[PDB]
């Protein structure tokens, strides 16, 4: 699912 | 022949990403300090490699164009990066010269971390292949944005959009290879191939994790979501 990921790339 | 401004420009800027990493020297000190049991060991490696992706996400927000690309192809590039990156990166710590007998003890240290045996020649030996190279610091990090940005990822949709993020980054390590070894042509291939080299040695990073020789295997959920382990 990647969700920790996903947030890494999505977040500032 | 030489940079042109702009490649100037982006070879600085990338130099500056990559540079916000942890010195080699607070990783080999750690080491060299003294011996830790193979559980100390795992917890300390755990740790390490939950900071080396979280930095990675940082240093590939910052490539230029990488924000542009489609959201689940930003993730395919991580995902599919992240412990070649690692592995990359150990070899460049591995090859920082140290004090006369430092680098056989660093050696012989990691050999008795916990780590199966059947990885440890592979490993060892990629490392050192990396080190014959004698690559600059510049080397390295165009080699770890080249890597990052492999267009031929498995669940990539747009490889072009890829490929044009890729390509001005070969072409100033391409120039940096001829500038850094002009009596060695083959200097830029070698570094190209090693990475055909990292894509093999990689395909066993979850078993190297788990038959680290611990009772148990605790992961950190950024950690099972990156080198597939629960
Ligand atoms: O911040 C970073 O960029 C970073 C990147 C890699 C890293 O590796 C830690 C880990 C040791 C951890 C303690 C127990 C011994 C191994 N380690 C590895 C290794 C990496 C992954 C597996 Cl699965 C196995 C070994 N190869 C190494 C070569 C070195 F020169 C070195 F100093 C440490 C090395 C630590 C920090």
């Amino acid at each position: 699912d990647h969700q920790l990921l996903r947030y890494l790339l999505d977040k500032d | 022949m030489e940079l042109t401004p702009d490649q100037q420009t982006l070879l600085h800027f990338i130099m500056d990403s990559y540079n916000k990493q942890r010195m080699p020297q607070e990783i080999t000190n750690k080491i060299l300090k003294e011996a830790f049991s193979a559980e100390e060991n795992f917890l300390i490696l755990t740790e390490m490699a939950t900071n080396h992706v979280q930095v990675l996400v940082e240093f590939t927000k910052k490539l230029p164009g990488f924000q542009t690309l489609d959201h689940e192809d930003q993730i395919a590039l991580l995902k599919g990066s992240a412990v070649e990156a690692m592995f990359l990166r150990s070899a460049e710590i591995f090859n920082k010269k140290l004090p006369s007998g430092h680098s056989d003890l660093l050696e012989a240290r990691i050999r008795n971390s916990g780590i199966s045996d059947e990885y440890i020649t592979p490993m060892f030996s990629f490392y050192k292949s990396i080190g014959e190279l004698k690559m600059t610091q510049e080397e390295y990090a165009l080699l770890t944005a080249i890597v990052i940005l492999s267009p031929d990822r498995q669940y990539i949709k747009d490889r072009e959009a890829v490929e044009k993020l890729q390509e001005p980054l070969l072409d100033v390590l391409q120039k940096l290879c001829k500038i850094h070894q002009p009596e060695n042509p083959q200097h830029f291939a070698c570094l190209l191939g090693r990475l055909t080299e990292l894509r093999t040695f990689n395909h066993h990073h979850a078993e190297m994790l788990m038959s680290w020789r611990v009772n148990d295997h605790k992961f950190t959920p950024l950690l099972c979501e990156i080198w597939d382990v629960q």
